[PDB]
């Protein structure tokens, strides 16, 4: 003799951040910022080429210890902070472009 | 919006009713309505979810000048637009999902009041007052759609009208 | 949802036994606290609801005078005090919210959900 | 020789670990489920894009009004 | 408001219909009562609400009825795990009712 | 969503009426709602339907290095960001089209019912059911507005509630 | 919608009610929906309302080429996409008051119609018809929330059916 | 919105004879198809229809046993077949498009557009 229409509630839901109001409860959000990463580098499905101690003019001009770099290829070469240089002192005017 | 507060005893769907008659009270859940909520929710969710590889140098090690100093501005100018494209892409995405939910509500509401015709009348809290007698099987009726309103008209008018 | 309770205790005759319920998983402070008390080999006994919101407690005509009930709040934790206890105090007590089952405007019936584990309180010398 | 492709480079200091992503940064590769991230600007592969802030929630629900 | 619960025990075979009668000392709305199952060393699990209607996971063998002064909860087949001790309880008859039955 | 299907048949406008009665059934189109969803339509068309002379260049013949990548990075980035808006203009255009429409259809339903008073009941099928005898006349009159609801109250209410 | 002219008379608020009765006429205000439709307002307000210190040059007192025109076409762009985000940005924030505002008025309408029950029947023009004795403490209650409809049942429904 | 149907036949005495009608500028399988007879200088006659989406055909009580009508949802065209051809069975056939009046829920009348161009069917030695 009596019926009652509603809707579903949740014991504590996300705030969400619209139009008219920027704190407005909701019972399930998701996130659209991906804000954590795993720190390390995945080998696939792109080639990558760890330079270790070798900038890529290094291994370019033929620096004796980048002699592992002879003929190489990659989607991705990763220069490291640790890199140093072992020959002749040498400077590339426009380094930028050539790198 | 005439619903004052939502039900957490509903695990089951996201919209429903609820009855009292003389053999109890109970609750049940409308499919059509939760069903078409997460379509929509989904629909709209796939929407949300680029590939570069070469791009200009972004972080500089050296004091260089101009060219320098076109690239930073470059940079700045492309994270501002994006921000801005994000924040108000969310703020509508999200008015919208209120608005359509509260949409399906009302549409449940004016369904049922449409199927109840003369036999009840509207008690302004979102609930119905029937002027009949409405057993578990008549409940059910009226939510799976299946509710003659013919087979009650006389009692409901006769209770409702005179005294 | 759940609701967990203290531990046993073994009180002695003519002393107090305060037990705890933790609520965690729904707003502590919206739903009605109840306390029902089952005896070894008998059935549920009704002893009374806390309100957690203003404090606000109902008991039955049977434990007036001996049973004080307080609400935490801040930790969610609802609290029975049972005074001057006697052999045939002994029993398993428990927590349970209320949940009123609300029609609109107003209110018809309800259920018992979730339940604590039950402390299992001994008087004895 | 010269050839004309995909390939870039990359400062970083990060190690190497057998995985599948499509998205490299120098802090690290992120999935690229969500549209947005706010790891890194520099960004190789099918990324994500960068944003300044640091959450956005997205409702998938209706407005909670919580029961008395 | 007493609510008596009969029989105290009732001897069922598998697989048979049982009947469970709780009565109440003067009418009540059939919106108050409700029926609990407690298997020995556990907390009561609620089973029926309004007198008709099943908690969320009951399965459909638990069915109730009943208005008035005498209600009923009616077992279609007792499966193994469905032979525990059944309450009857009234929820919101007063500010003070929310009592239970003698077990049964 | 409670009006089903649409008309093939009337092709006079977006929005009209079917009868039937004693003298047998018809057709008509509305013209004040028809107008109203093609004017708005056509404001929204109009605000959706820049002058460049001299700017970089945007194809390269031979490989330079910084400011080749500059070049093209700034306008890889002005058309991942213009093809974004005009995606964005045209899902936000499209759904606003959409709910016009049918809050149109709405506002004629809604105008219908406030004219009929208590001398009609609505069916649930999004149209109507009088309860009183309704010639061409009477359709007419409900139709363009000059419907008199007090000159059929007394058969109506008879009808209606007295069996 | 059905309320066609704004009142120039109301100076204490944004909606309200006006009535006619044995005792005379009256106008009042409705806070509790101006009030709402304010806080929208200025909370939309609010979301409306960057520190950048170096930047790029943007004027050029001689012409030099490749890099004046790569900054000159960056600065454009820029601004370009600005102009169009604040136009779109307005465009939608003015639609969205105006929908507001049209809801509000709607819902206070719906509200009394509930409150009213079979008491009172739509005119459609934004008026009600009560059918009983309604003097100016029935008009307070009606629009502070407290009508009791049970009492004025018996005779409303006797003017409202019987002649 | 249009049907086009097929040539003239010059069939001869206890044959049988089919006649094409497609349509073009609606979803064919979405309404249904009738087929109408009108003999040099007299009326019109009824002979059937026939259902575009599941195939159920309803013919007149005067040509069972006779016709047999088919659909080709493919090419959008619909045949009419007629066995034990007589003289008297000369006439131009056609075909039409029925459109129900749907008030709702129910139907009510409704007429018969577009009309075919009609072929000419004549049975002679």
């Amino acid at each position: 003799a009596t019926l009652c229409l509603g809707h579903h509630a949740v014991p504590n839901g996300t705030i969400v951040k619209t139009i008219t109001d920027d704190q407005i409860e909701v019972t399930n959000a998701t996130e659209l910022v991906q804000s954590s990463s795993t720190g390390k580098i995945c080998n696939n499905p792109h080639r990558i080429l760890d330079g270790r101690d070798c900038t890529l003019i290094d291994a370019l001009l033929g620096d004796p210890h980048c002699d592992v770099f002879q003929d190489e290829t990659w989607d991705l070469y990763v220069e490291r902070s640790s890199a140093f240089s072992n020959c002749y002192p040498y400077d590339v005017p426009d380094y930028a472009s050539l790198r | 919006g005439f619903i004052e507060n939502g039900w957490e005893g509903m695990i089951d769907g996201w919209y429903g009713f609820r009855h009292q008659n003389s053999e109890g009270t109970g609750q049940a859940a409308d499919l059509k309505s939760t069903q078409a909520a997460i379509d929509q929710i989904n629909g709209k969710l796939n929407r949300v979810i680029n590939e570069k590889f070469h791009q200009i140098e972004k972080e500089f090690s050296e004091v260089e000048g101009r060219i320098q100093d076109l690239e930073k501005y470059v940079e700045d100018t492309k994270i501002d637009l994006w921000s801005y494209n994000a924040e108000l892409l969310v703020a509508l995405e999200n008015q919208h999902t209120i608005d359509l939910t509260d949409s399906e509500m009302n549409k449940l509401f004016e369904k049922t009041r449409r199927q109840l015709r003369e036999n009840a009348e509207d008690m302004g809290n979102g609930c119905f007052k029937i002027y009949h007698k409405c057993d578990n099987a008549c409940i059910e009726s009226i939510r799976n759609g299946t509710y003659d309103h013919d087979i009650y008209r006389d009692e409901a008018l006769n209770n409702r009208f005179q005294i | 949802v759940q609701l967990v309770q203290s531990g046993a205790e073994m009180k002695k005759p003519g002393a107090s036994v305060k037990v705890s319920c933790k609520a965690s998983g729904y707003t502590f402070s919206a739903y009605y606290i109840h306390w029902v008390r089952q005896a070894p080999g008998q059935g549920l006994e009704w002893m009374g609801r806390i309100n957690t919101d203003s404090g606000g407690t109902n008991f039955a005509q049977q434990f007036e005078g001996r049973v004080t009930m307080t609400r935490d709040t801040s930790i969610s934790t609802a609290y029975m005090e049972l005074s001057s206890l006697r052999s045939d105090d002994t029993a398993v007590y428990y927590c349970a919210r209320g949940y009123d089952f609300w029609l609109g405007s107003y209110r018809a019936g309800g259920w018992f959900d979730p339940w604590g584990q039950g402390t299992l309180v001994t008087v004895s010398s | 020789k010269m050839r004309t492709g995909k390939s870039s480079i990359m400062r970083s200091d990060a190690p190497i670990d057998t995985c599948i992503s499509e998205c490299i940064t120098p802090n690290g590769s992120i999935p690229n489920d969500k549209p947005f991230q706010n790891v890194n600007k520099i960004t190789y592969g099918a990324c994500p894009k960068y944003v300044k802030q640091s959450t956005l929630k997205l409702a998938t629900g209706m407005r909670n009004v919580p029961e008395k | 408001i007493v609510l008596t619960q009969s029989p105290g025990t009732l001897s069922l075979s598998p697989g048979e219909r049982a009947t469970l009668s709780c009565r109440a000392s003067q009418s009540v709305s059939s919106s108050y009562l409700a029926w609990y199952q407690q298997k020995p060393g556990q907390a009561p699990r609620l089973l029926i609400y309004g007198a008709s209607s099943r908690a969320t996971g009951i399965p459909d063998r638990f069915r109730g009825s009943g208005s008035g002064t005498d209600f009923t909860l009616t077992i279609s087949r007792l499966e193994p795990e469905d032979f525990a001790v059944y309450y009857c309880q009234q929820y919101g008859s007063s500010p003070q009712g929310f009592t239970f039955g003698p077990g049964t």
